[PDB]
RNA sequence: ACCUCGGAGCAGAACCCAACCUCCGAGCAGUACAUGCUAAGACUUCACCAGUCAAAGCGAACACUCAAUUGAUCCA
RNA sequence: AGAGUGUAGCUUAACACAAAGCACCCAACUUACACUUAGGAGAUUCAAUUGACGCUCUGA
């Protein structure tokens, strides 16, 4: 009994009746190349996958590659193997450039956009610099991806963009201790003229991140919309309740997200505090724990088994002595 | 006489310790959680459901004789086996309050 | 107390959460084949006739973070993208793109050859001055 | 051509463990585990136990 | 043996001109070969 | 000549099953010296006795290869 | 003189953050080859979808 194939069998298209003409691979690396390849290509078999699922520019670019392959000194230190590469400098122009597509990268593997609009995404073309003032001398940025204890963060920080209105937004997504789906606002400024920040109304007062001890990591993420034209908006948790999806969605028209800058928070001794006297409730406090371990149903007689077959079945480990 | 074979079929339910196949040689190979023994049987590493699944073989590189099989491949050719995986059912764990502190 | 309202479990919806809480599930299995499927994060180099590219890429199979000398910000700075400094530069940039990322901890899983090569071996090292470890802490039962 | 050989500890005395060795090779001085010391110590052979 | 000379210095503006003619001897060969190809092909 | 163990004809494809016969082999050896300790869950030569795999943990390091290569109780 | 046209050898690679991926050559190991390592050279035929410079077939 034989069932014919699906679809095209592997390996088919290749089978020749000559064999010693054929080019074959003469390393590991080309055959491993072609099975990834082959590995990412979709199959009418079972697979893995479905269980665990300008010219202008150009000519100045080609120039300037050129003008840096004329000089003997960098040649030199290249052959020497001493060159250096500025990471400054790289860093800089490269935010400019392929900022924005890597930063909806981080975004997405973060799974920002699914809890925030619900599967929607944006490029985060504008470059945003969230800075958390720590002394007067030192400042914590907040790039995308990055930690940042609750203690440097009971503040506000610094907001800078190169741009010429908007609005920005802080949200902690886990943060929430009631509803799952529901995140909790942190401050939203609206109405921004410009670069400056200071004049723009303020429609909630700043909160410092509160991650509970043994909650895990939390994520909270600044995004800033830019505005076409005003638009009228609107300590208790409940208040501070909202969906960045609905609204989002109520303020569709009129605003667009330009911009997203998402950091990280373990609960530190901060949290305390902000528990206490700031939200005026006792702190909660969570652990991990496990499923309880599986044992099969205890038998009359086990056999072969060892003695301490038994303990595996007995609640507690003092002494019982019955009617005794 | 030797009774080897598989013990687990596709969408049973296993847990952590449960032996999948017996085989003497590598007929399934082991794939996702799914730990293999010294006589080559297949184990069960997570609690969860058995697949079986044809994926591409890519061999260490440090065993010889299949990396030989490999560079006498032609260009186009991939090699595939069978591969028994364990789909997790139960999560790691839970976050719980335990104290109103 | 309205404030005093608690879920008895709390969600966290954090992908990485049980990861650096290091009690997450990793692909235990895949013992006879290459590479190994048991972590959190990868390092993968991909070595061209024309650029170099390394990529830290999730088990899931999503990628976090790269550094290609396609780019220009890498080009504009390199003589030629073929080279063990071309590797060193993008082993620095990619160490600062995964401290901002927040990535401390990653395994990378070469050929012997590659392993032997001196200039994945200067790569390694931008990983490790970099601030990135290429051992990842072994997960919690 | 090999013979079973009992191997005792200078540490942790008391403790002693068997090896087969060839006959005709020298005496054993081996560097292994002792759970009376909690470390890895020297071991002597002391005599021939049987012939396998 | 080695004795003949032991000794092996030399100075580095002789390296920059032997990577200069490793790297036109590339050229010059790849270019050759080129012609052979086309040769052989016509 | 044979009596125990492993392989093939030999169940064409889960397991088991071809008595008698026709062939082969085994009764070792080599490398370690953590070939330490402990412990979920399982397999099993159709019983039992035996036999097999193994997560986690403690302690180390940065549960060997081989188809069989073997022997209960008593007793010394 | 007409027709067919057009990226380094190849590719219905190029939405873009980009001229990419295999081919090719030199040096080390190899008697060699191959692998690996270490380096090198590479292109959208020109001007505004259109017109004319290169290529192949048809006239003497
Ligand atoms: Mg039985
Ligand atoms: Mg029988
Ligand atoms: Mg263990």
């Amino acid at each position: 009994r034989r069932t014919p194939p699906l679809g095209p069998m592997p390996n088919s298209d290749i089978d020749l009746s000559n064999l010693e003409r054929l080019e074959k691979y003469r390393s590991f690396d080309r055959y491993r190349r072609r099975a990834e390849q082959e590995a990412q290509a979709p199959h009418w078999w079972r697979t893995y996958r479905e269980y665990f699922g300008r010219t202008q520019q150009l000519l100045e670019r080609k120039q300037a590659i050129q003008e840096l392959r004329a000089n003997v000194e960098e040649e030199r230190a290249a052959r020497l193997r001493t060159a250096s590469v500025p990471l400054d400098a790289v860093r800089a122009e490269w935010e400019r450039t392929c900022g924005p597509y890597h930063k909806q990268r981080l975004a997405e593997y973060y799974g920002l956009y699914r809890d925030l609009f619900h599967g929607a995404t944006f490029v985060p073309r504008v470059p945003l610099h969230v800075a958390y003032a720590v002394g007067e001398d030192d400042l914590m940025p907040v790039y995308c991806g990055n930690e940042v204890t609750p203690t440097e963060a009971a503040q506000a920080p610094e907001v800078t963009y190169e741009a010429e209105l908007w609005t920005l937004l802080l949200t902690s997504l886990d943060g929430h201790l009631l509803e799952p789906d529901a995140e909790y606002l942190h401050w939203l400024l609206t109405n921004i003229p410009g670069n400056r920040v200071a004049e723009g109304q303020v429609t909630c007062p700043y909160l410092p991140p509160f991650p509970a001890r043994g909650s895990g990591i939390h994520r909270l993420a600044f995004l800033l919309f830019k505005q076409d034209q005003p638009i009228d908006f609107s300590y208790q948790l409940a208040q501070r309740t909202f969906r960045t999806f609905d609204f989002y969605k109520k303020h569709q028209e009129t605003m667009t997200p330009a911009g997203l800058s998402f950091f990280q928070c373990r609960w530190d001794d901060s949290v305390t505090y902000i528990f206490h006297q700031l939200l005026d409730m006792r702190e909660p406090v969570f652990e991990f724990v496990r499923p309880p371990p599986y044992h099969p149903k205890q038998k009359r007689f086990p056999h072969r088994q060892p003695l301490r077959y038994l303990d595996r079945y007995r609640d507690s480990h003092e002494p019982t002595y019955g009617i005794y | 006489g030797r009774r080897q074979g598989i013990k687990k079929m596709e969408g049973h339910y296993v847990h952590a310790g449960n032996i999948i196949a017996t085989q003497r040689h590598f007929r399934w190979h082991p794939g996702a959680h799914v730990g293999v023994g010294k006589n080559k049987c297949l184990y069960a590493l997570e609690e969860g459901i058995v697949r079986y699944t044809k994926e591409v073989y890519v061999p260490h590189p440090r065993n010889t004789e299949a990396v030989d099989l490999i560079t006498r491949l032609p260009k186009g050719a991939v090699l595939y086996k069978t591969f028994v995986h364990v789909v997790p059912a139960k999560p790691e764990g839970t976050f719980k309050l335990v104290a109103m502190l | 107390v309205e404030n005093e309202a608690v879920a008895p479990e709390f969600t966290n919806r954090n992908p990485r959460n049980l990861e650096l809480l290091s009690v997450a599930r990793k692909e235990r299995g895949w013992r006879t084949v290459f590479p190994s499927r048991e972590f959190w994060h990868r390092l993968r180099v991909i070595r061209t006739q024309h650029h170099v590219e390394a990529l830290v890429e999730h088990q899931n199979g999503k990628v976090v973070v790269s550094a290609s000398t396609r780019e220009w910000a890498i080009k504009k700075h390199l003589y030629s993208t073929r080279n063990v400094v071309a590797c060193e530069s993008i082993g620095r940039v990619l160490a600062q793109r995964c401290l901002e990322a927040g990535i401390n901890f990653m395994v990378y899983q070469p050929t012997p050859w590659e392993a032997a090569s001196d200039s994945m071996k200067r790569l390694q090292s931008a990983m490790t001055e970099g601030g990135v470890v290429l051992r990842e802490p072994q997960r919690i039962y | 051509k090999n013979i079973l050989v009992r191997m005792v500890s200078e540490a942790g005395t008391g403790f002693c463990f068997n090896t087969k060795r060839n006959r005709l090779r020298e005496k054993l001085t081996l560097l292994h585990y002792d759970p009376v010391v909690k470390q890895r110590v020297l071991f002597v052979e002391k005599k021939k136990i049987r012939s396998l | 043996k080695a004795r003949e000379r032991p000794q092996v210095e030399l100075t580095f503006e002789e390296t920059e001109r032997r990577a200069l003619l490793l790297k036109k001897w590339s050229l010059y060969k790849q270019q050759e070969r080129k012609m052979e190809r086309d040769t052989i092909r016509a």
